[PDB]
């Protein structure tokens, strides 16, 4: 006997039903941050219309933090935060332009959310990211130079200061920040390893993100022996603003 | 110029971590950890320690027996000549039993060793699955790894056990050998009328390509935000930072939508898992349900048609 | 490693990917190494027939004495040029059959006449001479015997595969497809004619034996699989090239040669012509083609020798 | 100045650059003459 | 040529141009030699003045 | 609309070409010069694909014209056209769509560079996307050029390009033995394993067993040391995943680039250099 | 040449330059020998002055 | 700009040219020997 | 490198004698080889 329907055809159709169900599941999970959307439709509706697209948002999940750190929920209602910028044009879809000195505006690649004002912790409950002054069990791996005492140069090759310490991850041993004693003001500021190139034979750290004089305004730590999530983002974002803001040419275009 | 965060320029050292303490009933870990400078250039310099209870000890014993039976038979097939074993290594193999034996345990001289290696490798893998399950349980972690491992085991089982049993013959299973298992792969497509026309083969390719697409995207995305600590995905997930915001906006502005730091790992999980689910289903249907995938595709209207520029008289017709 | 550009030829419809690539410098040197020996001047075709002039002519009966002498000169250059006429002849007695080379040669004449007259579905009008196989050597360079493969210990049965073998072009596929398919006549087809399972008992290992034979065939002709197949449907004659039809008859031709011409000569051949299993050196695609799609790049030698055709 | 060179330094680089390029171009012409005399291609 | 052409090095990096020329030329030289060898002008395998493999 | 945290990142500038002229978004999409340029290439290419489906291989009235999604095929020219432009109905349509595709892909990558400049992030993603583009260009530009005809490109058809892959592969008898192909596949498989391991680990520590708090960096490292005696690290797994995926694309491009231009015999026979070493 | 050509070493790093030359030359020498060995000029398998395997 | 004094660049140039000229000399000898034995043009 | 100017003179002296010594062995081996099996 012959039939057009066969088991291979049945099974492939069954797969499509599963797969489209899976995609809808995934798109819901994708909306646990950043939704509902900031639109001009919600503004004029007086907030009546929430823009969420399809599928709609999932019910909130809870993240229980260790060491009695509290509970995080997702999705969550997050308060609007003023933008320190003015639109270049009033038309929708236009960019904005930072107010004041761009490096210091907290806008564009200088921007960042306000992370929590407590430190990431080791499993045992100590501050995770700390200078080698504090975690004395750490050493420099034999074969590699000690960054302490190296001179830090900005994007234009001028001396910004000297490395005064190294900040390490106690959970997963690696350098996360260099501590820079800034020549101009004698403050000690963090420098993320992600923005640092070593010139080993010269014992120099090169920082392409900012000029030497920009080190004077790197955001400062409340406590010299630990760093909060909040301060980590403020530090890293300040260097990143330099990628677009630190010189005029960086605005573009090429042509 | 900028630091790309591909290689660690300056490593630091601390006393080796012995690991998160395990609950009562777990055995103490074994090994004195060492440090590799060159591994420390690309990743973690620490090697060891390792956990080894009953599950893993049994797994490793079964697995070494299986591997040794294969290597032994390869060397015997060049008459113990170690130099010819190195010459022909990629060609040598441990061969499935002849078709005359069906699914019966075949003689030691002609297929018994294949059947024993498949049995003992399979038990070794199943026990390794239990190991991945137990190691998550002892740390209080969920079982995502063992579920994905089970999907790969499903495909492996279909190749060497389920389909051969359904088809009535160990001779239809896979040989243990480098080039021999490539012969088997090509011959399987030939025998079943071109695996390109198997729709679960097409899906498995979409998901294998998609896995490389997604790890290239995600790997590169995270390194581009590692300057903001984006590689620390636990705290970016509980406490969204500018790493996670910039990652999502890069993709939203590029292609119109984006995921979250947690949910990209769900996309990645399913893409990889569906590679081997669809692969198992595709092989499971070959020979049992569909005997010629090209003709199955003709029947369901899928095969392209071309202007005829070559053609051959069938001498069986003449 | 080779250097670009390769020579190229389109075989199938644009975009189907049926294309041939070859190395130009190796092709030119192959052509030089596959030169055909210039035909002898035409002989007088008159006078009494060899059937009535000579004492023991059993095959070349109807040639004139001139054409017969010319034929003997030709086979001497093609088969035994270093040794000369008496490679096949008892000194002082041309009629005598008391030398194994003459008995073999008599049957070789029948082989060639049968190929040129009865197997044109394969060799067309080009045909074959003694030279096609022998190339000036008494023992053809590319004859074959059943291959025992590497030694195993006595308690393990050889698999017949999983070994680096030139015979299947260095794959680990079953390395002796010559004995089961070009001597014996095992079934080559494994592909089903219905989409759904239920009527095709062929096996994956049979697919591998067939694949091994197809490696040997391709290597023997210096071609890829698309010389004869559209590989989206290896079995489908309507999508194959006309070379596949020719190859089908060539397989049956080779079987006829080995079963009916070489094997019955085994007892008169010396032990030096036999493999470890006692079987005689015999014929494959490589013996004539010698890695070229047509022997001698298709040079038409046989047409100039009337004694190489039946009646 | 956009490259940090002085007007005196750019004059000096140009002089050496031009002489070195002309010398390299000279060797190129010599080789094409030999090539032309041995294997004319036009 | 203009009298003040030397002012090009007030606007183009001398070291970058030199490296760029050097890299370009070595690549072009390799490209042209392989192009010429792929044609009838080939001087390696032209059996001229004589074929040396024919010597036995 | 914008993500609820997005407005503070929508900055002016960072373009490579265009400046204020095209420096704007359209809904979620950033546009810019390469958005406009890429949009034109993209819309043209797609519409020429639909036009090619509309007329089929031998005209819209023949039995070969089809809108069946699996059977639509736009094919390259005959090898006899060499490096010239074929007539539109004889493969030239494929050639124009190819140029559109390359321009769409490259414009996409440069748009990605402008987005990285706005966000002040590293350039890893457009760098990585360049490997996929490079493989596509090996397939339709470098390898066809080295063999002397654009007709060596693959056809634009969902199933018809699988026929191309099959017939190009079997030109080399047993393509599995291509050494760069074996290496590339090893990277594809290893990448899929690594991706499932990485996805699993992040989800299992952020979604632990009921009653458990979110797990730590120490748990992640401990977990794979417990299974395999080694942990590569949370930064390095992303280095590794990028290395495996780009290596898979790179050795792919190499493996097709040597198939024809740098090797013409069967692929198993390449391994005879090994068999023929005077050691054995 | 020019009297002040030496100043190139104020522009290009002497050591790197040195090292690059040694690497290029060794690779070029291996490459050219291989290329010549694959042409009619092959001096190893040309049986000149004799074939030493024909002695066996 | 390379950290080399005007006198250092002058001395390195003298030794560089004498060495490059000497290497070129061996190349000419080798190509002379090769041309005598196996003229390729 | 850290070598003084005299430390380069000393190393260069021993290096050149050593390399020349090595090169003398290569010549003898090639003379022996040419006499046994001349390849040109
Ligand atoms: C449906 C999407 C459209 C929905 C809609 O109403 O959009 C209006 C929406 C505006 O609505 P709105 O008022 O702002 O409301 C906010 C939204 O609702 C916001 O709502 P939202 O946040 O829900 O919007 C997201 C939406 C909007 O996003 C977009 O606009 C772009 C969407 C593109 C979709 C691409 C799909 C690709 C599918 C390929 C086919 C293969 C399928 C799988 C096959 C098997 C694979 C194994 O995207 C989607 O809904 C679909 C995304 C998921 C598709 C995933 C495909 C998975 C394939 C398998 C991968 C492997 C699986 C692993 C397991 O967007 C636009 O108007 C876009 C304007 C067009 C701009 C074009 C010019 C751009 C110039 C630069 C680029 C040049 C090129
Ligand atoms: C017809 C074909 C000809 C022939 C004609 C040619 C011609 C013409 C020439 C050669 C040249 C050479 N030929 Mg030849 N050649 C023939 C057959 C041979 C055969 C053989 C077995 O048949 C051998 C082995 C050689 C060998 C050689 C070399 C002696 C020489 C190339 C040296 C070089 O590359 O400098 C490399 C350059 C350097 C500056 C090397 C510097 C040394 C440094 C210090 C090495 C340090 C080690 C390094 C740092 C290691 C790297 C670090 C790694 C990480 C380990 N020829 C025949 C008979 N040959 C050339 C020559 O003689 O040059 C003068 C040359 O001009
Ligand atoms: C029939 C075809 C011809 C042929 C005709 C051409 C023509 C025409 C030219 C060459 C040129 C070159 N040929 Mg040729 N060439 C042939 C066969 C060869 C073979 C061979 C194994 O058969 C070799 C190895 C060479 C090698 C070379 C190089 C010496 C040179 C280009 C190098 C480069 O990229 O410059 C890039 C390097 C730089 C820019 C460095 C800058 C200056 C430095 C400091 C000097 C380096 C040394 C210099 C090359 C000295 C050699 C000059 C001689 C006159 C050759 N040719 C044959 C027989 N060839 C070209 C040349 O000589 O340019 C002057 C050139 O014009
Ligand atoms: C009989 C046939 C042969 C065979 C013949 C060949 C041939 C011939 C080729 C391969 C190629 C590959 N083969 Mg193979 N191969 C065989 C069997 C195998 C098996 C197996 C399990 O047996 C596997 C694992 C592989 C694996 C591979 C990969 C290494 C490689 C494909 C990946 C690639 O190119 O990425 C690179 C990725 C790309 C090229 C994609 C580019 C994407 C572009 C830049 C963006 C597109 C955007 C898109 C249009 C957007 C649409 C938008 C939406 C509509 C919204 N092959 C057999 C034995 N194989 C191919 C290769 O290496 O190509 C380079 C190739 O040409
Ligand atoms: C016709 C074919 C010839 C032949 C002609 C050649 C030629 C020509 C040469 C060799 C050379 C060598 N041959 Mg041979 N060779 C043949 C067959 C053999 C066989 C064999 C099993 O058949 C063996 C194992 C060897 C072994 C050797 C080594 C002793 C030597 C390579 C040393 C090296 O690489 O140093 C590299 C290491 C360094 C540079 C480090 C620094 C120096 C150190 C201290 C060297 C150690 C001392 C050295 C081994 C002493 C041996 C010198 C003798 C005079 C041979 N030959 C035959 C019969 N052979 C070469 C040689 O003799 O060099 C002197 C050489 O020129
Ligand atoms: C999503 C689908 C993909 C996938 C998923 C996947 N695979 C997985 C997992 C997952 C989620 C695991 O959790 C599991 C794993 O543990 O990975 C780290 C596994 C795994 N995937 C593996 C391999 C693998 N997966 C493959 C594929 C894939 N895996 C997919 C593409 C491939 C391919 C592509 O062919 C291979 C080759 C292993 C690394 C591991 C399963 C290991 C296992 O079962 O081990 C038991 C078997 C043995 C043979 C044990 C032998 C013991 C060793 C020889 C060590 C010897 C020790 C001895 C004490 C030495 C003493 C010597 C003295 C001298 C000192
Ligand atoms: C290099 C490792 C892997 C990789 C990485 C990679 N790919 C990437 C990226 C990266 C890092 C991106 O950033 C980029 C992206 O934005 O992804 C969301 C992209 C991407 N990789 C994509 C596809 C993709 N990548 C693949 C592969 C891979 N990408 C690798 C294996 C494949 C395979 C394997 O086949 C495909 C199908 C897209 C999702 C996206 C690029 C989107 C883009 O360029 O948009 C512009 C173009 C269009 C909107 C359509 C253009 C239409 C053409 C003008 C006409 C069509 C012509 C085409 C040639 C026809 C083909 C027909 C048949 C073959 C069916
Ligand atoms: C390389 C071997 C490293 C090694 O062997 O490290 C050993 C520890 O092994 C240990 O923990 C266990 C180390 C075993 C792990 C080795 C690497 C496993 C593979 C890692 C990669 C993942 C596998 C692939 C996943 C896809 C060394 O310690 P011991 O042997 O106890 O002796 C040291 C004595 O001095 C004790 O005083
Ligand atoms: C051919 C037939 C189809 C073939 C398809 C095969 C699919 C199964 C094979 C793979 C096995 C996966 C096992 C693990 C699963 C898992 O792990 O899911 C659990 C995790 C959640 O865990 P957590 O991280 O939240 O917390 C961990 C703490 N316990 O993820 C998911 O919820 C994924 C969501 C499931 C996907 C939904 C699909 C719905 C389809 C609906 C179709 C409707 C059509 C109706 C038509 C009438
Ligand atoms: C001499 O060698 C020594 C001893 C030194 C050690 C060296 C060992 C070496 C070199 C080993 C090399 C091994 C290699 C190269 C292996 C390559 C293997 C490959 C590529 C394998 C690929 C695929 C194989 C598969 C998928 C096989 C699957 C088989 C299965 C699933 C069989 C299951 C069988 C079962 C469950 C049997 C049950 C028996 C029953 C219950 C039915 O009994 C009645
Ligand atoms: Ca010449
Ligand atoms: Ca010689
Ligand atoms: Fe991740
Ligand atoms: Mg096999």
């Amino acid at each position: 006997i012959t039939h057009y329907i066969d088991a291979a055809q049945i099974t492939i159709w069954a797969f499509w039903l599963f797969f489209f169900g899976l995609i809808i599941y995934l798109r819901r999970e994708d909306k646990r941050e950043g939704y509902p959307l900031d639109s001009d439709r919600t503004e004029r509706s007086g907030g009546r219309v929430k823009v969420v697209g399809f599928p709609d948002l999932p019910d909130p999940k809870t993240f229980v933090l260790p060491h009695n750190g509290g509970t995080v929920v997702a999705p969550r209602v997050e308060a609007p935060v003023a933008v320190n910028a003015t639109p270049f044009s009033p038309a929708p879809g236009s960019p904005l332009v930072p107010n004041g000195d761009p490096m210091l505006s907290g806008f564009g690649p200088a921007a960042s959310p306000d992370r929590p004002k407590h430190c990431d912790l080791t499993f045992e409950g100590l501050p995770k990211i700390v200078p080698m002054r504090v975690a004395k069990e750490f050493s420099i791996a034999e074969g590699d130079p000690d960054p302490r005492g190296m001179t830090v140069v900005g994007l234009d090759g001028e001396v910004a200061g000297t490395v005064s310490d190294v900040w390490v991850d106690r959970s997963e041993p690696q350098i996360r920040y260099l501590e820079v004693e800034v020549a101009a003001n004698k403050k000690k500021v963090l420098l993320p390893i992600g923005f640092s190139r070593f010139d080993k034979k010269a014992r120099k750290v090169k920082v392409d993100a900012i000029k030497a004089a920009h080190f004077a305004n790197v955001p400062t730590l409340s406590n010299p022996d630990q760093v909060t999530l909040y301060e980590e983002d403020k530090v890293c974002a300040y260097y990143a603003g330099g990628k677009l803001y630190a010189t005029a040419e960086r605005a573009g275009p090429l042509l | 110029p900028e630091y790309q965060n591909i290689f660690t320029a300056v490593q630091v050292r601390a006393p080796a971590y012995p690991g998160v303490p395990l609950p009562k009933g777990n055995l103490p870990r074994i090994g004195r950890p060492i440090f590799s400078y060159w591994l420390g250039k690309i990743g973690d310099a620490q090697i060891g320690p390792i956990y080894l209870g009953l599950t893993g000890t049994l797994s490793i014993f079964f697995g070494l027996v299986a591997i040794s039976i294969i290597g032994f038979n390869m060397l015997a097939s060049v008459h113990w000549d170690v130099f010819q074993f190195l010459k022909h290594f990629f060609w040598l193999g441990l061969e499935p039993p002849p078709p005359q034996y069906g699914l019966r345990i075949p003689p030691l001289s002609e297929g018994g060793w294949w059947l024993m290696a498949g049995l003992f490798l399979t038990l070794s893998i199943l026990l390794w699955w239990v190991r991945t399950y137990k190691r998550a349980e002892a740390l209080g972690m969920s079982q995502h790894l063992s579920w994905a491992f089970a999907a790969a085991i499903f495909f492996y089982l279909v190749l060497g056990f389920i389909r051969p049993v359904m088809m009535g013959s160990w001779a239809k299973a896979v040989p243990f050998g480098i080039f021999p298992h490539l012969d088997w792969t090509a011959a399987f497509s030939i025998r079943y009328g071109n695996l390109y026309y198997n729709p679960f083969h097409m899906l498995s390719i979409a998901f294998l390509y998609g896995s490389a697409l997604l790890f290239a995207m995600h790997g590169a995305t995270i390194l581009s935000v590692s300057r903001f600590g984006g590689d620390r995905e636990i705290d970016q997930i509980t406490h969204r930072g500018t790493a996670a915001e910039r990652a999502a906006l890069f993709w939203r502005w590029t292609m119109g939508f984006n995921v979250t730091m947690e949910s990209i790992h769900r996309w990645a999980w399913w893409c990889a898992v569906l590679t081997v689910i669809t692969a198992g289903i595709g092989i499971l249907l070959s020979g049992t349900v569909v005997d010629n995938w090209y003709l199955w595709a003709v029947k369901h209207g899928m095969a392209p048609a071309y202007p005829e520029v070559v053609t051959a008289v069938n001498p069986y017709e003449t | 490693c080779e250097g670009p550009p390769p020579g190229t030829e389109q075989i199938g419809y644009r975009g189907v990917g049926m294309e041939n690539y070859y190395n130009k410098r190796q092709r030119a040197l192959s052509i030089q190494a596959n030169q055909p020996v210039e035909s002898l001047p035409a002989a007088d075709s008159t006078g009494p027939k060899a059937s009535e002039v000579y004492q023991n002519v059993q095959v070349l009966k109807d040639l004139s004495v001139g054409e017969f002498t010319r034929t003997m000169v030709a086979v001497t250059t093609w088969v035994s040029p270093k040794e000369g006429c008496n490679y096949c002849h008892v000194p002082g007695n041309w009629a005598s059959d008391d030398i194994y080379t003459k008995v073999v040669s008599r049957r070789m004449f029948e082989l060639v006449r049968a190929a040129n007259s009865d197997w044109k579905a394969h060799v067309a009008e080009t045909g074959v001479t003694c030279y096609t196989c022998h190339r000036g050597n008494p023992v053809p360079k590319y004859a074959w015997v059943t291959d025992p493969g590497p030694k195993y210990p006595s308690g393990l049965k050889p698999t017949g595969q999983n070994y680096g073998s030139k015979t299947v072009a260095y794959a680990s596929l079953p390395f002796d497809p010559l004995t089961p398919f070009l001597d014996q006549a095992n079934e080559i087809r494994i592909t089903g004619n219905a989409a759904l399972a239920g009527s095709n008992p062929a096996s994956l290992k049979q697919a591998e034996w067939t694949f091994g034979l197809m490696m040997n065939i391709s290597d023997s002709l210096g071609v890829g699989c698309t010389f004869c197949h559209n590989t989206r449907a290896f079995n489908d004659w309507t999508q194959s090239t006309p070379k596949r039809t020719t190859a089908w008859y060539a397989i049956r031709h080779v079987r006829d040669i080995n079963q009916n011409y070489i094997w019955p000569l085994n007892d008169v051949l010396p032990a030096s012509r036999k493999g470890p299993y006692g079987d005689p050196l015999r014929v494959s695609c490589m013996t004539c083609h010698q890695a070229v799609n047509k022997p001698l790049y298709g040079a038409q030698m046989a047409k100039d020798y009337p004694g190489l055709y039946k009646t | 100045s956009l490259t940090g060179l002085t007007d005196d330094e750019a004059k000096e680089f140009h002089a050496i650059f031009m002489q070195s390029m002309y010398a390299w171009f000279g060797l190129v012409v010599i080789a094409h003459l030999l090539a032309w005399l041995y294997r004319p291609w036009l | 040529m203009n009298a003040n052409l030397y002012k090009i090095w007030l606007i183009l990096d001398p070291r970058r141009v030199l490296v760029s020329i050097v890299a370009f030329q070595i690549v072009l030289g390799l490209l042209i030699h392989m192009i010429v060898l792929s044609t009838d002008l080939n001087w390696l395998d032209d059996n001229i003045p004589v074929s040396y493999q024919a010597l036995g | 609309a914008m993500l609820s945290f997005e407005k503070k990142y929508r900055v002016r500038g960072g373009t490579l070409i265009g400046g204020d002229l095209f420096d704007f978004w359209v809904g979620p999409f950033y546009v810019g010069f390469f958005g406009v340029v890429g949009f034109c290439f993209t819309l043209l290419g797609v519409l020429l694909i639909v036009w090619g489906a509309t007329i089929g291989p031998t005209g819209p009235t023949s039995d070969l014209q089809t809108y069946n999604l699996w059977r639509i095929s736009i094919a390259p020219p005959d090898l006899s056209y060499g490096l010239r432009m074929a007539p539109l109905t004889e493969g030239g349509l494929w050639q124009i769509i190819t140029i559109c595709a390359a321009g769409a892909f490259i414009s996409w990558a440069l748009r990605e560079v402008e987005i990285c400049r706005k966000l002040g992030i590293g350039f890893h993603v457009p760098f990585a996307f360049s490997f996929a583009i490079g493989a596509y260009l090996v397939l339709v530009f470098v390898r066809p050029l080295l063999m002397g005809a654009w007709g060596h490109g693959f056809p634009y058809g969902i199933l018809s390009h699988l026929d191309w892959v099959s017939n190009v592969g079997y030109q080399f008898l047993h393509f599995h033995y291509n050494p760069a192909h074996m290496l590339a596949i090893s990277f594809f498989f290893t990448n899929c394993l690594a991706l499932s391991m990485h996805g699993s680990l992040i989800l299992s520590v952020t979604n632990p067993q009921k009653g458990e708090p979110v797990k730590t960096s120490e748990h992640e490292n401990t977990f794979f040391r417990d299974i395999v005696g080694y942990s590569i690290g949370a930064l390095a797994i992303h280095r590794l995943g990028l290395f495996l995926a780009l290596s898979a694309a790179f050795w792919s491009a190499v493996c097709i680039l040597i198939s024809g231009p740098f090797w013409t015999r069967g692929w198993p026979e390449w391994w005879n250099w090994w068999l023929e070493l005077p050691l054995w």
